[PDB]
């Protein structure tokens, strides 16, 4: 099982630099090219560069010469990409991928991708979120079923992890994308259960904000 | 660089029907060795992209042959003979014949289905928030189709436009429906000066706006 594991989200200040890592496993690291791809605001991919860890040979997209520097540590099977002097356009999700093209064969092998690393270029300060429980009053949906909610607001930067009952309750939940407003994000999640479950059994909202090292569990009380 | 134009931008197809996506390039993708390096990728919601086809028509291992690729020169087409729920996502063409490699803008494939009216839930401010001097009234409009919906908040009969924060989820790969959240944030003081808070929606499934409200008061 071939696997590419990337580093976590990063909050960078304008003008500074970051080194992203792409740890590989399950294949001979030195025999395949690793490419880096960039994705901004959804559908919009750009090819950055590729490195052949076996030799250290690299090829860059003219647009990125001077912006990205690719390296690879054979002893640890980790490819790195350093971005220098970050600006607005640099906020994006970066992916690493063992593309799989074999030049000599003029054919391809399966492509493996990393999960992606989100880079945020901002000078705004890190803020812990407030987690508020949403118990129904009119948001009851009447009997039969009842939906509860969880409001996570005023945090920076992304991401925040929200689960219900420590991951146990995964069906019927809707976690909405966080929306930025005035340097702070807001995110909400709703969970629809049967009238028999709640308030008979407890429903708890779990939230984690790594950047602040904030972890909070809110119990949806009536 | 080579410009790759994909059309359509989005396509709504019912499960079982065929779907085809076009990709045009500013230069022939025929390489000097006679091979044409055109690839098609699929990025599933919340997932990294994955290559479906390479060398114009060669399927990658583990890719269902419901998917077909074809074309030459500057015009290429990806065809899904019979679409399933797993085909939901954005498709891209990537050319590797010319340097640097360039991608198409993407084509979002959405599963067309039977209309579904929203299930609305409205929630008053939690005790905790009010303590901080803030008040948010949340409204959830779950599982509807089509995605097109218009929600407006009304306090004591008047439309409130300032302080509204909306968020929509992508098409659910389980029921093909959409859900959206609308939060209206006020100060504690003003919240306690009004009575009725109404979450009003406009959707295809109703000739009249879908309403959900509550009257805040005391006791
Ligand atoms: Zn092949
Ligand atoms: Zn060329
Ligand atoms: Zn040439
Ligand atoms: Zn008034
Ligand atoms: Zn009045
Ligand atoms: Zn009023
Ligand atoms: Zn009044």
């Amino acid at each position: 099982e071939m696997q590419l594991q990337q580093s976590g989200a990063e909050l960078l200040r304008p003008g500074t630099s970051v080194k992203l890592s792409c740890k590989t496993s399950g294949y001979i690291f030195t025999s395949y090219w690793i490419h880096w791809v960039k994705q901004r605001s959804g559908q919009g991919l750009e090819w950055i560069a590729r490195i052949y860890p076996g030799t250290g040979s690299t090829y860059y997209n003219e647009k990125f010469k001077g912006k990205a520097t690719l390296t690879a540590d054979k002893s640890s099977s980790t490819a790195y990409m350093q971005l220098s002097t970050l600006k607005s356009e640099d906020s994006a999700v970066y992916f690493c991928t063992r593309w799989g093209f074999i030049p000599v064969r003029e054919d391809y092998v399966m492509d493996y991708w990393g999960q992606g690393t989100l880079v945020t270029v901002s000078s705004a300060k890190t803020t812990a979120p407030s987690v508020y429980p949403l118990a129904p009053v009119c948001g009851d949906t009447t009997g039969s079923s009842v939906t509860l909610g969880c409001l996570v607001k005023g945090y920076f930067p992304e991401p925040v992890t929200l689960t219900w009952n420590s991951g146990s309750l995964s069906s019927g939940v809707h976690t909405f994308p966080a929306v930025l407003q005035s340097d702070l994000y807001t995110l909400s999640s709703s969970v629809t259960v049967t009238s028999s479950t709640w308030p008979s059994q407890s429903i708890t909202c779990n939230v984690a904000h790594p950047a602040s090292s904030t972890k909070v569990d809110k119990k949806i009380e009536p | 660089d080579i410009v790759m134009t994909q059309s359509p931008l989005t396509l709504s197809v019912t499960i079982g029907q065929p779907a085809s996506i076009s990709c045009k390039s500013s230069q022939s993708l025929l390489y000097s060795n006679g091979k044409t390096y055109l690839n098609w990728l699929l990025q599933r919601p919340g997932q990294s992209p994955k290559r479906l086809i390479h060398l114009v028509s060669k399927l990658d291992s583990g890719v269902p042959d419901r998917i077909t690729g074809s074309g030459s020169g500057t015009d290429f087409t990806l065809k899904i003979s019979r679409v399933e729920a797993a085909d939901l996502g954005v498709y891209y063409c990537v050319q590797g014949t010319h340097f640097p490699y360039t991608f198409g803008g993407g084509t979002k494939l959405e599963i067309l289905r039977g209309d579904a009216a929203p299930t609305v839930s409205i929630f008053p401010p939690s005790s905790e928030q009010l303590t901080s001097g803030g008040a948010s009234v949340v409204c959830f409009l779950n599982n509807f189709y089509p995605k097109d919906i218009n929600v407006k908040w009304k306090i004591d009969g008047s439309e409130r436009q300032n302080g509204v924060l909306n968020s929509w989820t992508d098409q659910d790969s389980k029921d093909s429906t959409y859900s959206m959240s609308s939060t209206l944030t006020l100060t504690k003081d003003e919240y306690e000066r009004h009575n009725s808070y109404t979450c009003e929606a406009t959707h295809k499934t109703s000739t009249s706006p879908i309403v959900k409200s509550f009257n805040r008061n005391e006791c």
